[PDB]
RNA sequence: AGGAUAGUGGCCUACCAUGGUUUCAACGGGUAACGGGGAAUAAGGGUUCGAUUCCGGAGAGGGAGCCUGAGAAACGGCUACCACAUCCAAGGAAGGCAGCAGGCGCGCAAAUUACCCAAUCCCGACACGGGGAGGUAGUGACAAUAAAUAACGAUACAGGUUGUAAUUGGAAUGAGUACAAUGUAAAUACCUUAACGAGGAACAAUUGGAGGGCAAGUCUGGUGCCAGCAGCCGCGGUAAUUCCAGCUCCAAAAGCGUAUAUUAAAGUUGUUGCAGUUAAAAAGCUCGUAGUUGAACCUUGGGCUUGGCUGCAGCCGAGCCUUUUUUAC
RNA sequence: CCCGUCGCUACUACCGAUUGAAUGGCUUAGUGAGGCCUCCGGAUUGGCGA
């Protein structure tokens, strides 16, 4: 109606932000950016609701206006900047590096990483095509455009971005046996290897994935993210739980043993 | 075979037959025809205010013998004239000509109650004061 | 019908004041009072139990 | 506006208002437990009716059903934890056999009277309401507080109460100070 | 009477140049402990300047004898004055309550000023010329 | 085929064909109709509701046309007409609360012309400004939660070692009031807490009833087919268990009653699941299109090996050997 | 026990001359504001243009 919306009602916010109902009428509307609104995590949510460094939105803005927060090695001062999957957030004042990777419960884990691993990131190739003057380029899942990619790189592949020069270190071809994290649907956050890709021309290709505990699930290729060349060899540190889904009874047993 | 279709593909016939036959149910018919909206003196409301035109005594029906003391009230919302019973011993003395009275039904939902013939409403308040409060001398009529 | 007799009986009923009596207990105390009065000191007349025996 | 806040009723009235058998059973049960009104009995019947409904729903499922095992064990565990269900009756078939007196046994008022801290159940209620009784190191003045098994041994007079080592109350201080 | 202060969920936050924590106060035989006295006690306990200590959001448990709130300790008074809310600095005496007209008056003045194009001096000089 | 549009398209134009929908309900009419997530009631199946905290749509008195702009056919933008309506020195000029508060009117029916950007978020050139968005308090028995109005002894009696009925005590407490601290942007309230604060503890619980349905009087006075009660059946004509009252009792209780709608009860709408000889209801009788519905029949048995799960059996899965087109579900 | 004219009282709906009356939507025809596009025009205003 006459133009873009600028507000986000609290109840209409993505559920994986884990916002409380009664704290207010509105929720942080993520800005336009590398990641989609529904699949992002604004820095205000990360710094106040997750890390609890800031006590309120005034404080998260005070933190970010002092140039502390970096996303993918670049300073961001937008409190609603849409950080997303595989993004690296650096707070060198506290000497902390985080990567936004889904945990098996469907949420963005607070996943601390070493400084050496915080120097790169992975990106799922969305499309490969030719730019002006016949220069090929790759579009990753976070909207990055890398020119002159390896001519072997195709869609659904994973590239390793140097994240300081923006170049491609090396890549992983999408194929059977590759380590995968699921980035959408009800299997979001699970980690396994590709068992069989079932093609459907004009429809949605389906990928069969086997967990490390030999559990098999099916998910859309659009929800499939290659993160490693084989089982047990991920190119990034996995969050606690290793993307292994436990039943609610198993979780209850594990909590009973963990707590006594 | 019980006189109704049983085939797996006869849902249209069953639905239409039920739809035709619910019109024989007066509650459904009155709800969809909107008779309260069109015909009811209150227009579907629970209560209605009006002005007292005259105080009238109505002879009760047999085998009872008494004078039920009612009033003729002209409703403000639509100008219709109705007869409203004034409950309790001596509350007619609380009702004067050209008073504003709030009316309500007898609880029989449009029918006359008891031996009172042709009367379907009762006085709840007069001059903005509850008739029960006036009867029990809890409050006084503003005059 | 004639309206002259409205309020006849109530008007001519001889006024009697309510006798002043101690307040009855409220709430849990009242539930306790009924409980004892009906299940502790039972006053049944050999199977004839009446809540409000008129004086006779 | 802000999201709505949930609320719900905690009781349900009988369908037939006047029934001597139910009225007598209710009055006997209220007299036994020093209850204020019939609504405190309706509340127990309501929550037992929905405990039974949940157990019945799980009991229609096959044994070894993941949902029956998970929610049945949780419901049994909760009832054993609050002492309503005995430790040797953890079968989800004895849950259906539970009765409102099992729940009224576990009220704070009943436990206060049964621990000897009060002369009668009605003394128990006024002791609780008058902030004399503490569970653990926390004062509880709600008579319907359902006492847990781990809380059973920690019911005692408040440390700052006249009956539990505190100073003398208003009346005594006014009497001995004159 | 033997006020005991416990701090839990302590987080060092150099982003806002402060340490932040939840405060548990055990105050038997005491209604509660005032914020000024808690700030003094916290200053003694952690050897920080009193003006760098901020406490707020206290509530007494049911039955008394204990209160819980939140506390901040800054590395310096300048940092506290830089990151603290104005109303808290006014609470602690580190700032003066700003004096402004009521919200109705400020809005009414804004709408009156919306009717003048150019300087007020020009507008009133022209109005004076018109009325003289 | 073109024009126009950001672009497809009878969207529009020219020419040419005569097509397109419909008893499987088109078209028209009604809606006291914005749709959905949902709500009420609910053995199951259902019936009823959804203006209204979220999502989509639409509108800004009724129409219509535009400017600017990425974005509007915008109305706290403009232009014109219609209807209302304001100031005027009579020449002219300015309007749009279905934003917040407030008023009138309408009615059975609904609150303050309060405080603030402290929180939630949004906007801007922006760490700083603004936001009746939003938050806070006020009114508020819409609904919902918890929960006081008393507790315990001794005498005296009655009573079968203890349940009370009375006149005698000393304890306990919050309703309320208040230093103070907390709360808060500042307050209010809550939570804590000095001092005060209970015998008729007047710090006094109400709303409906006592013929049946339906729990609780055949007590006393009044009236006398009157007055009145009574959802229904009925009560009242001189000992009224029913009216008006006193006493007593009953039910729910900080709530209780009344009116209206709706749901269950209703197997009195029946698919589950009604009835049709006589209670309402088999067309006077045949034909007949749509609809509904339609006999049986096409790889069965046998053999071997093996995996899993329940306590030798049983239950599922397999794999070989035996001649080995469209749907619906 | 009971039916129907007829008579009294009250209420509800119906027909009915009055080419009855009032209110709202849609529409033929006629008249037609205003914007937009287009066509010339060319107050004045820069060096042919606006
Ligand atoms: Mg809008
Ligand atoms: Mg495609
Ligand atoms: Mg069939
Ligand atoms: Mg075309
Ligand atoms: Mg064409
Ligand atoms: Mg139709
Ligand atoms: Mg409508
Ligand atoms: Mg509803
Ligand atoms: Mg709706
Ligand atoms: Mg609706
Ligand atoms: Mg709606
Ligand atoms: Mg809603
Ligand atoms: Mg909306
Ligand atoms: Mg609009
Ligand atoms: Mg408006
Ligand atoms: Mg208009
Ligand atoms: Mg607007
Ligand atoms: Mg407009
Ligand atoms: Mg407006
Ligand atoms: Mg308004
Ligand atoms: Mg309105
Ligand atoms: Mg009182
Ligand atoms: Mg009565
Ligand atoms: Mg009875
Ligand atoms: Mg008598
Ligand atoms: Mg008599
Ligand atoms: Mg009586
Ligand atoms: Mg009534
Ligand atoms: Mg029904
Ligand atoms: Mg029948
Ligand atoms: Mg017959
Ligand atoms: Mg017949
Ligand atoms: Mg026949
Ligand atoms: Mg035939
Ligand atoms: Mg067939
Ligand atoms: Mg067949």
């Amino acid at each position: 109606a006459r133009g873009p919306k600028k507000h986000l009602k609290r109840l209409a916010a993505p559920s994986h932000w884990m916002l409380d109902k009664l704290s207010g009428t509105y929720a942080p509307r993520p800005s336009a950016g590398p990641h989609k609104l529904r699949e992002s995590l604004p820095l205000v949510v990360f710094l106040r609701n997750r890390l609890k460094y800031a006590l309120n939105g005034r404080e998260v803005k005070a933190i970010m206006m002092q140039q502390h927060v970096q996303v993918d090695g670049k300073v961001r001062t937008d409190t609603t900047y849409p950080a997303g999957f595989m993004d690296v957030i650096t707070l060198e004042a506290t000497n902390e590096h985080f990567r936004l990777v889904y945990d098996v419960k469907g949420k963005f884990a607070v996943h601390r990483i070493s400084a050496e691993e915080a120097a790169y990131k992975l990106g799922k190739v969305k499309k490969v095509q030719l730019g002006k003057k016949g220069v090929p380029y790759v579009v990753t899942h976070d909207g990055r455009t890398i020119r002159y990619p390896d001519p072997l790189i195709r869609a659904n592949d994973t590239v390793k971005i140097d994240l300081a020069t923006g170049k491609i270190d090396d890549f992983i071809k999408f194929d059977t046996g590759r380590l995968v994290m699921v980035t959408g649907g009800r299997n979001l956050g699970r980690v396994g290897v590709i068992v069989h890709r079932e093609k459907h021309e004009g429809g949605f290709d389906l990928v069969h994935i086997k967990d490390a505990l030999e559990n098999t699930f099916v998910t859309r290729l659009s929800n499939v993210f290659v993160i490693g060349t084989e089982a047990g060899k991920p190119w990034v540190s996995l969050p606690k739980g290793k993307g292994i889904k436990l039943s609610i009874s198993e979780e209850r047993d594990r909590r009973r043993a963990q707590q006594g | 075979g019980k006189g109704k279709p049983r085939g797996l593909n006869s849902a249209r016939k069953l639905r239409v037959h039920r739809r035709n036959n619910r019109w024989a149910d007066q509650a459904y018919k009155a709800r969809l025809l909107g008779t309260a909206f069109k015909s009811s003196p209150f227009g579907g409301s629970s209560h209605a205010k009006g002005i007292v035109l005259e105080k009238i005594g109505i002879e009760s029906k047999q085998p009872n013998s008494a004078i039920r003391k009612c009033v003729r009230v002209q409703l403000i919302k639509n100008g219709k004239k109705v007869t409203a019973f004034v409950p309790n011993d001596g509350c007619l003395n609380f009702v004067d000509e050209n008073d504003e009275v709030l009316l309500a039904g007898f609880g029989r939902r449009g029918k006359a109650k008891g031996d009172i013939p042709g009367v379907r409403f009762k006085v709840v308040k007069v001059s903005g004061v509850s008739l029960l409060a006036l009867w029990k001398e809890k409050k006084e009529k503003p005059r | 019908g004639s309206l002259a007799r409205a309020g006849k009986v109530k008007s001519q009923t001889p006024k009697v004041e309510k006798q002043e009596k101690p307040k009855k207990p409220q709430g849990r105390a009242y539930m306790r009072l009924l409980y004892t009065r009906r299940f502790v000191n039972v006053t049944l007349t050999n199977g004839k139990r009446k809540m409000n025996p008129s004086p006779a | 506006p802000r999201a709505p806040r949930t609320y719900s009723k905690t009781y349900s009235v009988p369908k037939r208002p006047y029934e001597s058998a139910r009225l007598d059973a209710e009055l006997k049960l209220a007299g036994e437990y020093g209850l204020k009104n019939k609504r405190e009995i309706y509340r127990i019947g309501f929550q037992l009716s929905k405990i039974r409904r949940a157990a019945r729903d799980l009991l229609t499922r096959d044994e070894k059903d993941p949902k029956r095992l998970f929610e049945g064990n949780a419901l049994i565990r909760r009832l054993v934890r609050i002492g309503v269900l005995s430790e040797d009756k953890m079968k989800l078939d004895y849950v259906l056999a539970l009765k409102p007196e099992d729940f009224l046994e576990r009220r704070l008022q009943t436990q206060v009277f049964k621990l000897g801290l009060a002369r009668s159940i009605h003394h128990a209620r006024v002791l609780i309401t008058q902030r004399h009784i503490a569970v653990g190191k926390q004062i509880v003045n709600i008579p319907s507080f359902t006492v847990r098994l781990d809380s059973q041994k920690h019911i005692d007079f408040a440390h700052n109460s006249p009956y539990g080592g505190g100073r003398a109350g208003r009346v005594k201080r006014k009497n001995q100070g004159k | 009477d033997a006020v005991t202060i416990r701090t839990r969920k302590v987080i060092s936050n150099p982003l806002l140049a402060r340490r932040q924590f939840v405060i548990d106060v055990l105050h038997p035989n005491r209604a509660n402990v005032s914020k000024d006295e808690l700030r003094e006690k916290l200053a003694e306990i952690y050897k920080a300047e009193k003006d760098a200590v901020s406490v707020f959001g206290f509530r007494t448990q049911f039955g008394g004898g204990k209160s819980t709130g939140f506390g901040l300790i800054y590395q310096s008074v300048a940092d506290a004055k830089r990151f603290e809310p104005a109303y808290r600095l006014v609470r602690y005496g580190l700032a003066e309550k700003v004096e402004k007209a009521s919200r109705q008056q400020r809005k009414q003045k804004k709408n009156r000023d919306k009717k003048i194009f150019g300087t007020q001096r020009r507008a009133q000089k022209r109005a004076a010329r018109r009325n003289a």
